[PDB]
């Protein structure tokens, strides 16, 4: 039914068309995950690499 | 050699098209949650509808249409008949309703109350029956859930010999084209105990549900009378056929019923498809006018008829999808 | 992404030396080393395992292995014998006798040190190195018992790298000593914790083969590469050929491997051939995929119908409809469900290359993680146990140093792998 | 005028970004080595389609573009592709060894030695604008790269431009068309690292684009080229607004305020036709009324599910081609007593719409054929939850047994991860159940 807001230039045209109405993390946080899943990639190698020394 | 599965044990019509479809050497059932499957069976509840269509050289269809239940609950039921432009107000085979919510149209449903008191016309309601407002409303809030308040119709068409109330019960397929069959065979669920209009208490002679019956057996084997006998009478004591005065008017309402929901539930173009048996609840006033009762959406059958409904069903709705290497229904055209 | 190969014992030498005699050819390259080729699909990853030496020569990444000079003699006089870089052939001269023990603790140790700085020298020409492919049998000495002391040393120094191998399994059908029961089960010991990926290349699947399906009276060890020479062409594919997936031996891994230490493949193959009879009927894409899935192509010597496979991969080579390669595939998942898991959903993944290999139009190669490899396993168990309850054989092994208890280890460990692989079938 | 940065990581990122960047050049008039004879302003100029490209005193206009995968291959292909001469070196950035199919690679273990690398390189683009609005992210949901080093990524965008908008154009893991078994993991993993991070997302499911390219263009086995360049069009669709002049969807805040009102749930489904392919000999021009219905029918979704079962929030039209409001507004009211069109009760019923009048440019010698009016429709439906439903499914299979969690773990995460990642999408998936029903 009513058709509002619109706007026509060279280009194209734009409106809006009405039926019925209506009834974060820091660095310092990032860069710890970040180094403390190195930490679990170190651990498990060093577990390895012993592991192959015995 | 196409492939299904089983997701509702208690369903007493699918438990016999599974044992009729591996019957013929042609049909593997898998296992409940095995996703690479043909036909799906599917539960009662939050059947996966989002889970369909998405397996890559398989063709899926479900023997359910996704949003039917706006037609099977009695609630849905209503509000669908009195918002929808093609079934309306004006709607000559549906008792008057109103939807209530226990402590909405509870406002609405007393205007009406009065009118029929002040006009000194007959009064009862359902949700239990009674002849008073105050009783019911005390009683939906009594229970808890959402109930629908009913006219009760107080002139009832009574079979003789006996004096007794029914039901029909109609069993209509819809496939995944939207073709509309009605079986042939519909059945009476009849009352055993003669219709008494002024004790609403004894809830024994106007429900008619083949449970509470179980005089149960004594006019016809199970309550339960079919249409070459209800046909037989009505030609005797009425002069008429149950064509003429009851079936036309099934054939509109089911017609009517279904043609309005089709936009909000047809897989025409989906990525799966869905087939249902419905069963209709009509009940026939003392002249020959016939009211839809309620749409059920999981029914079943009556115990004759299982073998050749059940067999209807894979012919027209599976095979059909399905095919492998006289008709028992009516296809109600549009 | 650079792969070195590494060929260690007899077994492990002669298929080695038929693996880049094959994919030479397919690559376009010759003895020589020079390219005389017509696409250039051929040149394209020819990277993966071959380096560049100026004169736009082709020298494979490869490392060869033994303590006895006899073979590796064989390979350098071969067809492609000259087209190995001389400086990569490392070799004792005192054998290893079929004894694992041998190969792992007393004569291999003397030699491994050389063959870790040859593959130090090849690790530090790649770009980026993604991991090493080992061929090898596991019923000898050297390539089973100094093969699987390579992968763990190879491992000590490179435990980030994809370790893969190709371990010929051995049978009492094609047998050179009593002993290949000892040491095929202390060698599955050491890959079911130090290698990724293995292909399970079964001689008792390889000689029925033969026998039954290719009507050969007396096979060789000749008919036998052959056939294993087409099964690494194939399952190589997608490392050595670009196309839709472009795969490395880590995305083989991730995808094929659902629990580390499940990672043994049931290699096939389709058409079946033998050496030197040609075919001259092309096969259609159903019959490929009928056949490749067939037991009767399998080259482990397994009923896959007494399993569940976990992961597929599968490979198509030559020209053929894509489009009715996907509806085939899917057919035979659609048709056998019971016989894939339901817990990892879309586990079958299928590449085509528009090369096929010699003598062959079109070629279907599969590769399966079936939980029926355990027939495999367990085959090798009862093996196993009817010599040790009676310590049967055990001075060749006690003689350099072992102890008993080594192998009750081994043999408990690849009881728990047959019984791991069991939990998975009832899943 | 305000510029946009787009970032392409991973495999189906840098593929769609090489579609999407060609057809802009077509659409701009922008030859293959940065030339558009029409900039007047040699050098500057705050066009509107400067809000995507930078100009030299040279002449050339180089896309405000950074292209990031964890290994050559891709990239190199547009080092030496046709359009080699539109970026500068600086903006293609390779790693050496990608993540193998697994986020936890991509996210941590690789994800950690180049992040820094990448913010560096879009801090000198950045740089050269004005006054930045934000970026548009293009990446697969499956990709090891792909899903893991984008949310790594997105995190660190919201804390060095913490006031800028982010975009996504997502590719949701389909089979036919996939390279791994681990795409659900990396899904539902990627999904809830970035929920917080990303303002809007437009999801494509393969599956949906795959079928479209079969259906209607006749292509047998669509390969990731066929595949492209009809997600281009759609892309380029949603950012011609942005690119060209108008009054609607100006900046990527209009983006949020016109189709996300509650910002968790923000992935508008796409739709858009017509989609015709170029070797159809005879071929009978669609009317407005005629692709404007084609707008409601799932077989054109870039994500297949049923509307009907669901509730809008918003809805936006967006033609190209000839198409005037009077048109428009005649097939909307019939095609409102045709469909099942439900709002939410809290927002009104109606549709936001943009024509721009010059139809839709196609690549010369695809397989998609010049049609004379085109539309791409944007609403947010509750009914893309199917999707999530779809995903979290397939995930709850394989991690009921823990598979494949070992190759996640084995790089530094922890199980824990996955649980908290699916309570997070089992969040959302009620989210859109009490918006919804
Ligand atoms: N539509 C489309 N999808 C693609 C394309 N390339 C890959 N995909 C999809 O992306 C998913 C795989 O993710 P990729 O982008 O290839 O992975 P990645 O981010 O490069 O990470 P890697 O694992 O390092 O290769 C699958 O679901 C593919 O279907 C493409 O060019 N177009
Ligand atoms: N408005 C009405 N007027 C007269 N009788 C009515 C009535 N509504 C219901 N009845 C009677 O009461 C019974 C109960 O109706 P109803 O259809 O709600 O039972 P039900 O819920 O078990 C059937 P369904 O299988 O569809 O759920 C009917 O079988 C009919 O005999
Ligand atoms: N399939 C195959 N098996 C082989 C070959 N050579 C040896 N074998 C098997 O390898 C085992 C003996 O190992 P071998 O390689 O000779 O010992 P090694 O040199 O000490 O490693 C036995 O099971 C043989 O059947 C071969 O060329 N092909
Ligand atoms: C070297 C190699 N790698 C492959 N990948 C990495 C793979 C395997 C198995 C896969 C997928 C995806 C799902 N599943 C089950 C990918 C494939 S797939 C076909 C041949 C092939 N060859
Ligand atoms: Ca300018
Ligand atoms: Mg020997
Ligand atoms: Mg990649």
């Amino acid at each position: 039914m009513e058709v509002i807001e619109l706007n026509k230039c060279t280009s194209g045209q734009s409106f809006e068309v009405i039926l019925k109405p209506p009834s974060d993390p820091s660095l310092e946080e990032i860069q710890k995950k970040l180094e403390a899943a190195e930490e679990r990639r170190k651990y498990q190698e060093a577990e390895l690499l012993k592991h192959l020394a015995e | 050699m196409y492939t299904f599965v089983v997701r509702d044990e208690n369903s007493s019509v699918y438990a016999e098209v599974s044992r009729l479809l591996l019957a013929t050497g042609q049909w593997k059932r898998l296992r409940k949650d095995n996703p690479r499957f043909n036909l799906m069976l599917g539960e009662r509840n939050r059947l996966p509808f989002g889970r369909l269509g998405h397996e890559p050289g398989l063709v899926q269809l479900v023997n359910y249409y996704r949003g039917a239940d706006k037609l099977c609950r009695k609630a849905s039921l209503v509000k669908l008949i009195k918002t929808s432009p093609e079934l309306s107000e004006s709607c000559t085979w549906f008792p008057e309703s109103y939807v209530i919510y226990p402590t909405d149209e509870r406002e609405v449903f007393l205007a009406a109350y009065n009118r029929r008191r002040e006009g000194r016309e007959g009064n009862v309601w359902i949700a239990l029956i009674s002849s008073e407002a105050s009783e019911l409303l005390d009683f939906i809030d009594e229970q808890g859930q959402v109930h629908v308040i009913q006219k009760y119709l107080e002139k009832p068409l009574l079979l003789e010999p006996g004096h007794r109330k029914f039901d029909i019960r109609s069993w209509v397929l819809v496939d995944h084209l939207y073709n509309i069959y009605l079986y042939r065979e519909g059945v009476l669920r009849t009352s055993s105990e003669p219709y008494n209009s002024a004790n609403f208490q004894d809830k024994t002679c106007h429900l008619t549900n083949h449970c509470i019956q179980k005089n149960y057996g004594r006019y016809e084997e199970g309550n339960e009378m079919f249409f070459e006998e209800f046909n037989q009478y009505l030609m005797d004591a009425l002069n008429t056929t149950l064509e003429n005065s009851i079936l036309l008017q099934i054939k509109h309402i089911i017609r009517s019923c279904l043609m309005c929901i089709e936009p909000a539930i047809s897989t025409k173009h989906l990525h799966y498809q869905s087939f249902q048996l419905f069963g209709f609840d009509f009940m026939v006033d003392e002249e020959l006018k016939v009211w839809l009762i309620e749409v059920n959406g999981a029914p079943a059958c009556a115990q004759k008829l299982y073998a050749e409904l059940c067999q209807g069903i894979v012919d027209v709705a599976i095979s059909s999808v399905f095919p492998l290497a006289t008709s028992i229904f009516i296809k109600l055209h549009h | 992404r650079e792969i070195v190969h590494i060929q260690a014992g007899q077994c492990g030498n002669q298929i080695g030396a038929k693996f880049w005699e094959v994919i030479s050819d397919e690559h376009g390259i010759d003895p020589t080393g020079s390219y005389h080729g017509d696409s250039d699909l051929q040149l394209e990853r020819i990277n993966v395992y071959y380096n560049e030496a100026t004169g736009n020569k082709y020298v494979p990444r490869a490392i060869l292995v033994d303590l006895e000079p006899g073979t590796m003699d064989s390979v350098r006089s071969g067809p492609f014998g000259q087209i190995f870089r001389p400086d990569n052939f490392v070799f004792g001269q005192s054998g290893a006798g079929n004894n694992w023990a041998k190969g792992h603790y007393t004569e291999g140790a003397e030699l491994v040190d050389s063959v870790l700085d040859v593959v130090r020298k090849e690790s530090e020409s790649c770009d980026c190195l993604q991991g090493f492919q080992l061929t090898h049998s596991l019923g000898g000495g050297t390539g089973s018992g100094m093969g699987t002391l390579l992968i763990s040393k190879i491992r000590e120094e490179y435990p980030d790298r994809i370790m893969n191998t190709f371990s010929v399994m051995p049978s009492p059908k094609v047998s050179d000593t009593v002993v290949e029961p000892y040491n095929a089960t202390l060698s599955v010991h050491q890959l079911v914790e130090n290698t990724d990926e293995t292909y399970c290349i079964d001689n008792e699947a390889l000689y029925d083969i033969c026998f039954r399906t290719l009507k050969l009276t007396t096979p060789t060890y000749g008919d036998l590469n052959h056939l294993v020479s087409a099964t690494m062409s194939g399952v190589t594919t997608c490392l050595r050929f670009p196309g839709q997936l472009n795969a490395d031996l880590r995305k083989l891994a991730v995808n094929m491997v659902p629990f580390p230490r499940l990672h043994f493949f049931m290699p096939g193959f389709a058409p079946l051939t033998s050496r030197g009879s040609q075919q001259y009927r092309a096969l259609t894409v159903p019959e490929l995929t009928q056949q490749m899935f067939d037991s009767k192509n399998m080259m482990a010597a397994c009923d896959p119908r007494h399993g569940r496979y976990l992961t597929v991969a599968a490979i198509f080579r030559g020209r053929m409809s894509m489009k009715e390669v996907d509806e085939q595939m899917l057919n035979v998942q659609n048709k056998n469900s019971s016989y894939f898991v339901e817990w990892i959903p879309n586990n079958v993944k299928t590449a085509v290359c528009d090369i096929p290999p010699r003598g062959l139009k079109m070629s279907a190669t599969f590769i399966g993680n079936s939980t029926a490899i355990q027939e495999l396993f367990k085959r090798i168990s009862e093996q196993f146990t009817a010599m040790f309850r009676r310590k049967a054989f055990l001075h060749w092994y006690t003689g350099e140093g072992m102890d008993e208890m080594e192998f009750t280890e081994a043999e408990s460990n690849m009881n728990d792998l047959v019984s791991e692989y069991q939990q998975y079938q009832d899943a | 005028m305000r510029e946009c940065i787009s970032i392409h990581v991973g495999q189906a990122g840098v593929q769609i970004g090489n579609a999407c960047w060609e057809l802009y050049c077509l659409e701009h008039g922008i030859q293959p080595d940065g030339q558009m004879p029409s900039d007047k302003t040699i050098g500057g100029g705050d066009d509107s389609f400067n809000t995507f490209f930078s100009e030299t005193g040279a002449g050339k206009h180089v896309p405000r573009a950074v292209f990031v995968d964890l290994e050559p291959t891709v990239i190199d292909e547009v080092r030496t592709g046709t359009y080699r001469q539109l970026f500068h070196p600086e903006q293609l950035i390779t790693g050496k060894e990608d993540a193998a199919n697994n986020y936890a690679r991509g996210h941590y273990t690789i994800g950690k030695e180049i992040i820094d690398l990448v913010l560096d390189r879009i801090r000198k683009l950045a740089d050269q604008c004005t006054g930045l609005q934000g970026f548009l992210v293009f990446h697969s949901f499956g990709g090891g790269t792909g899903s893991g080093f984008t949310s790594l990524l997105m995190e660190r965008l919201s804390v060095d431009y913490g006031k800028k908008s982010k975009l996504e154009f997502s590719i949701y893991p389909a089979p036919q068309v996939s390279t791994a078994v681990v795409e659900p993991y990396n899904s539902i993993l990627t999904t809830h690292t970035t929920l917080e991070h990303s303002d809007c997302a437009f999801m494509v499911d393969n599956e949906a684009i795959y079928d479209i390219c079969r259906r209607n263009l006749d292509i047998e086995r669509p390969t990731y080229t066929n595949l492209n360049r009809l997600i281009s069009q759609i892309v380029s669709s949603i950012t011609a607004s942005l690119r060209f002049d108008g009054a609607l969807n100006v900046d990527l805040t209009e983006f949020q305020t016109n189709l996300v009102p509650y910002p968790r749930i923000h992935f508008p489904l796409a739709t858009y036709a017509p989609v015709i392919s170029a070797e159809k000999a005879y071929h009978e021009q669609l009317s407005v009324a005629e692709i404007t219905n084609a707008c409601f029918e799932p077989a054109n979704q870039m994500v297949k599910c049923d509307p009907r079962h669901g509730k809008y929030m918003a809805c936006c039209l967006l033609y190209r081609g000839d198409v005037v409001p009077k048109d428009v507004n005649a097939a909307i009211a019939t095609i409102k007593t045709k469909r099942s069109i439900q709002f939410v009760d809290w927002c009104p019923t109606g549709f936001k719409v943009g024509i721009n009048y010059q139809p839709p440019t196609v690549v010369p010698g695809g397989d998609l054929a010049k049609v004379q009016r085109a539309v791409c429709m944007l609403s947010n439906t509750t009914a893309i939850a199917e999707a999530w439903a779809r995903l979290d499914h397939k995930f709850d299979l394989m991690y009921a047994k823990r598979a494949f969690v070992h190759w996640y773990v084995g790089e530094g995460m922890e199980e824990g991860e996955f649980s908290e990642a699916r309570e997070d999408m089992a969040a959302l998936e009620k989210d859109y159940e009490e918006v919804g029903v």
